[PDB]
Parts: C-alpha cells; structure tokens; sequence
RNA sequence: UGAGCCUUGAUGUGUAGGAUAGGUGGGAGGCUUUGAAGUGUGGACGCCAGUCUGCAUGGAGCCGACCUUGAAAUACCACC
RNA sequence: CCCC
RNA sequence: GGCACGUAGCGCAGCCUGGUAGCGCACCGUCAUGGGGUGUCGGGGGUCGGAGGUUCAAAUCCUCUCGUGCCGACCA
C-alpha cells in the first residue's frame, strides 16, 4: 500500500503509550525523513468549551532562541496548531523551547475558563508518525 | 463618441446617431446632416473630431437637454399657475398623451392597488 | 444487545470554478521499485455531479508552489 | 357535488 | 433546575436539526355553472416572541429575556 518509507517512521512510534518530554527528545531523527530543513509542528488539546464568545486566546510568543516571535489563537473545537521550529535545531534545545511555550499560556489563563484549560501536547512531525505528551 | 458632451452613441450611423441623441429625434438628424453636409451611411466610428465638433455645434441652434425638461417644467409651472383642467390633472400624477382617463390608463397610472 | 471508547476503516452537494474543499494551519518536497501514470474491472457512497479500493496488464511515472475561490489543497503532518 |  | 410551545387573521410545517418566510383555512378580484358550491387562477397578508453574539451568512447555532405550560425542589 505505502512505499518503505511511511512504515517504519510509523512502526517507530507509540500512540496507545503517551510518551514523556525527555523520552520525545530522541525520536525526531528517526521521525526527520526530507532532504531539507523539515519542520516540526505542535498540537495543544484544550479543556473549555470555545462555543461562548468569551473564551478567545490571542497573543504572542517570545521565542527563548528564535526561529522568532509568532502568534498563537485556540481553536473554537479545542485544538490549536502551533509550532517549535524543525528537527535540525538542536533536538536537547527543542525541549528548552517547549518549556518556554506554555508557562506563557498559564500566565494569561483567562478567567471565564470552565473545567481545566489545557488537555494534551502532541509535538508532531511534519513527515512521520504524530507523538502525544501528557 | 463624445458628442453632446454626456452621451456616447458609439457604433451608431451618422443619423442615426443623432436620432439617438438627447433632444432631438427622426428629422433633425436628418436636417442637421444636411445642414453640416454628411452622408449616413457610415457609422460615428469612422468620422473624424473634425466634423464631430461642427455637429456639435450645428444642434447647438435647438433646445438641449438642459433646457428641454426646463421648458417642459415651464409649462408645467404655468399649468401650476393657472388651474385649468390640465393643471389638475397633471397634478395628481395621471398618464401622459390625450383625453380618455376612465376606462383604459393603467399602464401609467400604474397597476391595481386594492 | 444498545452506551462510552483506543487502533483502523473512514468521513461533512454551496455558488465561484483544474477541483464531494471542517476549524485552524506548520508547511514545498513527498511521490517511487517490499514492486507508475493512462487503463482491465468486482465492490462501496451517492443531493451519483463525483470520491474511490482488491489483483493487476501498463510495470519508475506525477506534482506543492504555478491561475482565476468566502478558502487552499486533507503533497506530508495535526487533534477532533 | 347542490339546485330549477 | 429542567424541558417544551411562540412562525400571516386562524392552524401549522419549518420547529428552538444551516445559507433562498413556506402549506392549509381565512380574505379580495377572475374562470368554471342556466343559477351556486367544491374546485382550479392570480393578489394582498407575516420577517420566525424581544434582545445580544458565531458565520462567507441565523430561524435553522449559543447566552439573557418575555408570555404560557408540565415534573421536581423550597425550615429568615
Ligand atoms: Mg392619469
Ligand atoms: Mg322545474
Ligand atoms: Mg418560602
């Protein structure tokens, strides 16, 4: 059905395991298959209900090391795309660059949030099989 | 093309250009090539600005647009002026051409209401 | 034998207009020989307009950007 | 269908 | 607290299940008939109870509100 490409990134992963921030640093080689610099996208499960006109998100990300300073917006389902850079950049840095991200988020917790905010982490890849972080 | 100042009547015979023009109608575009010495058998996309500007000028002799409804307004503000039966009339927006308002006006007094 | 559910299968005619196109949206190389585009046809959905899969003949060839779209392609990837 |  | 009704004069679909107020009765003027009705034919007649937001747009989504119901709860 596929050629060997797509296979073995996917029998490389674990979607059932949820794997863990230090444990996700190891596999973007091994998820990294294009010629270039590839990038690398991540995936925030939220934990409101978007359907009220209150709970928009909207604000800007000072990158602690550059790509960089990017906007972010939720999602009106609870899932929003963003981004921690590419897979060359220093995989031990790319989680220096995920602690950055959310610590910003939980500062601006709106206050009409019902339940709790966030859900999940996926720090995906562009051109392999997705991983799920608590 | 440009005659008249407004009106573009591209595409349109020498005369029938200026039957198609605002102020004048079957006649006059004939008389005003006769008087200016042009045929009709061409269109006004063929005619140089030489002779457009002395067509120009030649229906410059007639009532224009501009003093067309002014003189038709004169008379309606005569008719608002005296009170004769036309005054009435034309005062509560009744159609336009004769005499027999009973039976058969509908077109321009509009459609039943009721 | 319904309910909840992971994986997989798989999904939501608007008109515009290459285009059965969900909210975003990182994104330009996937694709390819663990064995092509066109075709040979059994099956599925269908407002049946089209998406589209098993074994293949053909057997190594297409495309993201490339134009008009409220939208760009679900090329990869992302959670529902 | 009703009625003269 | 908890869910169900508001849509032309009346009864409702659509509903308080997504893009474009529709059906029936009512009313007006024709046609149908020797005279009438049913019937076909057109025309008015409402902006979805009110407000506010999501939209490429609400009626059909979400919040408050209004009137009416029904279940339940209620020891200044
Ligand atoms: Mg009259
Ligand atoms: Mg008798
Ligand atoms: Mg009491």
């Amino acid at each position: 059905k596929l050629t060997k490409r797509m296979r073995v990134i996917r029998e490389k992963v674990d979607a059932t395991k949820q794997y863990d921030i230090n444990e996700a640093i190891a596999l973007l080689k091994e998820l990294a298959t294009a010629k270039f610099v590839e990038s690398v996208d991540v995936a925030v499960n939220l934990g409101i209900d978007a359907r009220k006109s209150d709970q928009n998100v909207r604000g800007a990300t000072v990158l602690p090391h550059g790509t960089g300073q990017v906007r972010y917006r939720n999602d009106k389902n609870g899932i929003i795309h963003t981004t921690i850079g590419k897979v060359d950049f220093d995989a031990d840095k790319l989680k220096e660059n995920l602690e950055a991200l959310l610590v910003a988020l939980k500062k601006a917790k709106p206050t009409q949030a019902k339940g709790v905010y966030i859900k999940k982490v996926s720090i995906s890849t562009t051109m392999g099989a997705g991983v799920a972080v608590d | 093309a440009r005659i008249a100042g407004i009106n573009i009547p591209d595409h349109k015979h020498a005369v029938i250009a200026l039957t198609s023009i605002y102020g004048v109608g079957k006649t006059r575009s004939k008389a005003i090539l006769a008087a200016a010495g042009i045929a009709e058998d061409v269109k006004i996309s063929e005619l140089s600005e030489g002779q457009i500007d002395t067509l120009r000028d030649e229906v410059a002799k007639f009532v224009v647009e501009g003093d067309l409804r002014r003189e038709i307004s004169m008379s309606i503000k005569r008719l608002m002026d005296l009170g004769c039966y036309r005054g009435l009339r034309h005062r509560r927006g009744l159609p336009v051409r004769g005499q027999r308002t009973k039976t058969n006006a509908r077109t321009r007094k509009g459609p039943r209401k009721p």
